[PDB]
């Protein structure tokens, strides 16, 4: 019972850690996608003028 | 995109106006040079000095 409680606490800590690893991946992604879409916007604006 | 298109359209309108004005301005000297051009063309299609 104590081992299972400790494993549950470790699982909650590991869930907090993947929430971190979801923020680290998702913020970096969102930033990169924003970068490529801004580059696409600039390229098409340059092409059009 | 929309700004690029709007800027392009505005510059197209301005350029149309400016280039039309420039063309009719230059057509004035065109009508001066037309006399010499036609004289030389006549002196060519005739094969001798006009």
């Amino acid at each position: 019972l104590a081992d299972a409680d400790a494993m549950h606490a470790k699982a909650l800590a590991d869930a907090k850690a993947e929430s971190e690893k979801v923020t680290e991946e998702a913020k970096q992604d969102s930033e990169r996608i924003a970068a490529q879409l801004s580059e696409q916007a600039g390229s098409e604006a340059e092409r059009i003028k | 995109r929309a700004q690029a298109s709007g800027e392009v359209a505005q510059t197209l309108t301005q350029a149309d106006q400016q280039l039309s004005a420039q063309g009719d301005q230059v057509r004035s000297g065109l009508e001066s040079s037309v006399d010499g051009l036609s004289a030389k063309l006549a002196s060519r299609i005739l094969g001798v000095d006009v």
